[PDB]
RNA sequence: ACACAGUCGGUACGAAGUCGACAAGGUAGUUGAUGG
RNA sequence: GAGAAGGGAAA
RNA sequence: UGGAUGCGUUAAAAAAAAAAAAAAAAAAA
RNA sequence: UGGUUGAACAAAAA
RNA sequence: ACAGGAUCAAAUCUUCCUUGAGCGACUCGGCAGGCAAAAAAAAAAAAAA
RNA sequence: AUGGGUAUUAAUAGAGUUUUUAUCGGCAGUAUUUACGAGAUGUA
């Protein structure tokens, strides 16, 4: 959120360590489980328009 | 530009060929006219190229007005060249405010 | 609110030497003046001087661009430097060194 | 003559759901059951474009209503048909085959070649 | 008069509630494309010019006005003394931001710097 | 039913034996155009500029006509227009200036 | 897409296919969510005018009114039409309401104007046109305009296209009469237009000349009576008939001059338009007043 | 901070299906559709009957309850956030354009998302 | 709200003439 | 081509340079003529 | 100042 | 399950309206 | 001189 | 664009100034679509594989 | 806290995924189009 971005950017305590180059890692991602998307089925449909032309 | 008022100037130091009047004008109206960009590096550079030569025309009074805007950026070889020319150049107990910033 | 002819003006006899040479000139002449401005006022009022004048180029643009970070930057909401912006946006896919811009 | 004319004149016009052949009703009819009986007889007819787009229904029309199997329907493909020949090939070949086809029993193909002598297309 | 006035006052009858629906011309000096209320000294100076670009009667705007607006600047206007909109164009009175709002409906344009209200916040 | 519209004798006195047997005016004396009350007293007229432009060519006047004669006004900048005030006018060309003219509905 | 067979096959096989009737309600109640926060009501001034809507020419029927009179009407529905945005003086030099209408395909829609629909936070749109108002009268981008915008019994001046007719001869393009089928007559003149002007003096065949040519496919005005309305389906019920073809886009708005002074004066409307009040019950099917006198007196 | 920075307005000003921050929830009745979608997903799967709900093909998705009640938090979390995030879309379009997107009025094709069509 | 002809114009109209010069039917009597 | 379709005429290089150029300048290779 | 009765429009 | 026409039905209101085919500070493309 | 003014009038003037 | 600027500095939600009219307005910029096929009274109706 | 090692909420450089109808027959082959800059006075 906007309010925990400016915590961290006002925050004189918080930094992030690494004792050696290689310790830095990958930010860890949670993915969220699928379920139906008719709007990106829809976005889809609008991208394929003129692939006659093509 | 202020690359070619450079070059101009390093030219002019660099031999002691005698350049023309309407040189002399250009180059004094150019500097005038660009004196409130001009860096301190720059600017004790054309105070020395003029003074070398002893070329005087309002040039040395037109820097002066500009000059203590631009000491504060100033490294010490520019000091010196500073020093050195407007003590000389300019009138007695003319600008004390300029030697004081200096 | 505006001027009463706003049709292109489309001249129906072809001009005389005088007549391009002082159509073409600015080409020379607007750089010639950007080189020669020491101020943003001055840049400006060039500019706007030659807002008519077709068709601009990318360089054209840049040297403005150059001229008036030389000169000392000049407030970017004046309407003469809104001309500028607004040509650079119109001819941005056309900037080869658009990062340059 | 020509070609924009054809534009002019089609400006709000409809297409005709018939294609009309060349005739009277009754010659036209003739003509559209015997080229039915021919085309179930060869189980395909190299035509004109227009003359195959016509005769499709026909022919979906003989399956159709050869697959019912009752007296009226039977009647109606007496109606279309001409010849023993055709008639035994639909009942005994091509109702079977279609048995389980609800519908589309036929395709027209568009060769995409005009004809050399007339200049007709053809499929 | 009689049953029929004259006809001048006829003619000015049926003039007098003419109802333009254009701006057709661009050589006229009123309200168009990027009107800027501070082209002129005040706030009235403003009013009486857009209101006589729309061509409406000093009038009509209060009535406008004060059948619009709520109960308490109902009120307020009531107690007032002399008119509200004679007084704002004189720029002898200044009006509240819901006279100012229910003026500009009126007239169709802004009468001061026209605020709008953005959802940017710097990090 | 309709009629005729109000012309300018309907407004005033018609001498038929004055070679001006009545005054005419583009509007009523109602109508006619006016400063705005506290909008006047502000402004000047210098009633004509020129402005030289030796660089593009295209030299511009600017002129008040503001009691002026339609006619009158028309013929001037008719010849501006042509340029044949200039020494190097020439009739295959649109040699003349730029005009720029205000204060039309005040002609006469 | 399909053959011409195919087309008339399913055209007569529509029918067996068509969805089940709808249950229409009596009243119906609006809540917040379909309300627009700045939709707020308005009372006129001599020059305030309110905003057209957009609809589409669904068909015809003959109904019975009160006495038992039947009238023939026709049906149009306001499928959509959503204000889209505001003309005003000073930002665009005239006061007026957009409205689109309709819904298209994406796969038909061009970018630039899918931007503007995402912008407009609606579905992509069939059509889109203006109607100038007052200052008074504009209504808040997003409102979806409903057939309650009219009052029943009120007189409303419709536009529209005329069908096309293909190319007609003088004879059925303007009624002309032609001449005899006997007594001599030739086969040329039969259904010919005569004359078509004067001689050697003029010189010319004059201008508007009513000759051979594409008949149809003109901007065609008329009135309507609003016979009835029904919110549910924002269907309206238009007395008489109306340019267009069946589902050809028709414009709708108040009768003006001579009309409104004759038919409009005295039934109220609402300004700017309906507003809704949340959680009041209204009528679904609104029917226009019924004749004082008995038409069937003599 | 000291001297704060200032984000982009672009993501909001492009209106294209390659911008997820003017697309996400457009159109408002695939973005409904979407939602309630989900939320049946959600509960035949996370919050099982006792039978095959059929509405997708099987997945081997957890069982235990230690699990569902987690997995269950989260999608709670997820539907949260998007709640919140088209309501301070909405309120910041309003505010800006005035712009409003309300929910149906009537039954037409339009508001079906289908074409108008003589049948 | 909150070279005497080049001077006058840059005061009023708020641009700069530049190389263009302006003259007014004031001044006509010094020319004839 | 406005043209019984022809006739008489018909664009005047460079400074697009610049280390340029009598009396004043407030230094712009800028300026001198002009109170009712 | 006039069949200024080719067009514009002038004291 | 439909089409056309009038011998059928409706309107006779708007003209700064309905509508359109050339956004134009672009003065030598 | 007055919106006073469809085929109607008032004021002033010489 | 709240994009840039001023101030003994703004109700949440900008006190003002600038933005010649923030390109006529809103969008797009791998946008845009002439012909064929297949359809087709004006129009409308097929996402790609 | 004679005060900012100081307290709160970084999804943070990654908010990312193709719907519905449908027994069977049919179309989908091509062309045009965006740098009319002097990349460049190349990163100091």
């Amino acid at each position: 959120s906007v309010a925990s971005r400016i915590h961290f950017l006002n925050s004189r305590t918080r930094f992030q360590t690494a004792v050696h180059a290689s310790d830095v890692a990958p930010p860890f991602l949670l993915l969220p489980l699928a379920s139906p998307r008719p709007l990106l089925a829809y976005h889809h449909r609008f991208r394929t328009r003129n692939r006659k032309r093509g | 530009d202020l690359r070619k008022l450079e070059e101009t100037a390093q030219e002019l130091l660099r031999g002691k060929e005698t350049k023309r009047r309407a040189f002399w004008e250009i180059f004094s109206k150019r500097v005038k006219a660009s004196a409130h960009m001009l860096s301190p590096s720059l600017m004790a550079l054309i105070a020395k190229s003029f003074d070398v030569h002893d070329r005087d025309t309002g040039i040395y009074v037109a820097l002066a007005t500009v000059l203590p805007e631009a000491v504060k950026r100033a490294d010490g070889r520019s000091l010196l060249t500073l020093s050195d020319v407007f003590s000389r150049r300019l009138k007695r107990d003319s600008n004390p405010h300029l030697f004081s910033t200096l | 609110r505006g001027i009463e002819n706003t049709l292109r003006l489309r001249y129906n006899y072809t001009p005389t030497f005088t007549a391009k040479k002082r159509s073409e000139m600015w080409k020379v002449n607007l750089v010639k003046k950007i080189a020669h401005a020491t101020d943003a006022k001055q840049v400006l009022d060039v500019w706007t001087y030659y807002r008519h004048r077709r068709t601009k180029r990318p360089y054209h643009y840049l040297l403005a661009l150059q001229r008036l970070v030389e000169v000392g930057g000049c407030d970017p909401t004046d309407f003469r430097f809104r001309l500028i912006a607004r040509g650079i946006y119109r001819t941005a896919k056309r900037f080869i060194n658009l990062p340059r811009v | 003559g020509w070609s924009k004319v054809v534009n002019f004149l089609n400006k709000g016009v409809q297409r005709r759901p018939h294609r009309r052949l060349p005739g009277q009703p009754h010659h036209q009819w003739n003509m559209l059951k015997t080229q039915l009986d021919q085309l179930v007889r060869s189980d395909r007819l190299e035509l004109t474009l227009p003359r195959a787009h016509e005769l499709q229904q026909y022919a979906e029309e003989l399956v159709h209503f050869a697959k019912q199997n009752t007296p009226e329907s039977s009647l109606i493909v007496e109606s279309m048909i001409f010849t023993p020949a055709a008639r035994r090939k639909l009942f005994h070949e091509l109702c079977p085959l279609y048995a389980n086809r609800p519908f589309f029993y036929t395709r027209v193909v568009n060769q995409h070649r005009l004809r050399m002598r007339d200049a007709a297309p053809m499929a | 008069m009689g049953v029929l006035r004259s006809l001048y006052s006829r003619v000015s009858q049926r003039v007098w509630s003419t109802l333009h629906f254009r701006v057709g011309s661009r050589g006229q000096v009123r309200t168009n494309k990027g009107f800027k209320p501070t082209a002129f000294p005040h706030l009235g100076a403003a009013l009486f010019f857009a209101r006589m670009s729309k061509g409406l009667t000093r009038d009509s705007v209060e009535k406008f006005v004060r059948l619009n607006v709520s109960e308490a600047q109902r009120q307020e206007i009531k107690n007032w003394p002399g008119s509200v909109v004679r007084c704002i164009e004189n720029g002898a009175c200044i009006p509240s931001r819901e006279l100012q709002s229910r003026l500009e409906q009126v007239v169709g344009v802004p009468l001061t710097r026209r605020k709008k209200r953005a959802g940017n916040r710097r990090l | 039913s309709q009629s005729y519209p109000k012309g300018s004798f309907h407004e005033g006195h018609i001498n038929p034996f004055a070679d001006v047997q009545w005054i005419s005016r583009p509007f009523m004396k109602r109508n006619m155009p006016r400063d705005h009350h506290p909008l006047a007293k502000q402004h000047t007229s210098l009633k004509a500029v020129t402005m030289l432009d030796e660089e593009s060519g295209n030299h511009w006047h600017v002129l008040d006509g503001k009691g002026r004669s339609v006619g009158g006004l028309a013929a001037q900048v008719v010849r501006l227009l042509q340029g044949k005030h200039r020494v190097d006018f020439t009739p295959r060309t649109a040699a003349g200036d730029s005009v720029i003219v205000v204060n039309a509905i005040h002609l006469k | 897409y399909d053959s011409r067979w195919v087309k008339r096959l399913d055209r007569l096989r529509e029918s067996k296919f068509y969805d089940p009737a709808p249950i229409i309600k009596e009243e119906e109640i609006l809540e917040a969510d379909k309300i627009h926060p700045l939709l707020k009501k308005v009372t006129p001034s001599w020059n305030s005018r309110r905003t057209g809507l957009l609809a589409y020419k669904i068909g015809m029927m003959s109904l019975w009114d009160g006495w038992g009179e039947r009238h023939a009407v026709t049906v149009c529905q306001v499928d959509r039409c959503v204000v889209m945005d505001q003309r005003t003086l000073d930002k665009d030099g005239y006061e007026a309401c957009v409205m689109g209408i309709g819904y298209k395909p994406i796969h038909k829609v061009t970018k630039p104007m899918l931007g503007v629909y995402i912008r407009s936070q609606i579905e992509p749109k069939s059509r889109i046109a203006e109607f100038k108002c007052s200052s008074d009268c504009l209504l808040p981008v997003g409102h979806e305009m409903s057939v309650r915008h009219f009052t029943p019994g009120q007189q409303v001046f419709v536009s529209g296209w005329s069908k096309d007719k293909g190319y007609l001869g003088v004879k059925k393009r303007w009624g002309f009469a032609g001449q005899n089928a006997s007594h001599g007559v030739e086969a040329k003149a039969h259904s010919s237009p005569g004359s078509i002007g004067q001689s050697k003096t003029v010189n010319v065949v004059w201008r508007f000349k009513k000759m051979a040519g594409h008949a149809g496919g003109d901007p065609r005005v008329v009135n309507c009576k609003v016979f009835r309305i029904e919110a549910q389906r924002n269907l309206i019920f238009l007395k008489g008939c109306v340019p267009g073809y069946k589902g050809s886009l028709i414009k709708i708005s108040d009768a003006r001059g001579k009309t409104h002074h004759r038919h409009n004066r005295h039934i109220p409307l609402h300004f700017p338009t309906f507003v809704p009040e949340p959680g009041v019950s209204y009528p679904v099917t609104l029917e226009c007043p019924d004749a004082e006198q008995d038409p069937f007196l003599y | 901070l000291r001297h704060r920075v200032l984000p982009s307005s672009l993501p909001n000003r492009l209106f294209s299906v390659d911008n997820r921050e003017t697309t996400r929830f457009w159109p408002p009745p695939l973005q409904k559709e979407e939602d309630e979608r989900r939320g049946a997903f959600v509960e035949s799967c996370l919050q099982p009957s006792g039978k095959a709900s059929l509405l997708q093909p099987p997945q081997c998705l957890p069982r235990a309850p230690s699990h569902l009640a987690k997995l269950m938090e989260e999608e709670e979390r997820l539907r949260l956030y998007r709640h919140l995030k088209k309501e301070e879309r909405d309120a910041a379009t309003l505010n800006k354009f005035g712009i409003w997107a309300g929910e149906p009025i009537a039954d037409t094709p339009a508001a079906k998302m289908q074409p108008l069509v003589a049948r | 709200g909150p070279l005497e002809e080049k001077l006058r114009i840059a005061e009023e109209e708020g641009w700069d003439l530049l190389h263009r010069r302006v003259a007014s039917l004031r001044q006509l009597k010094g020319w004839l």
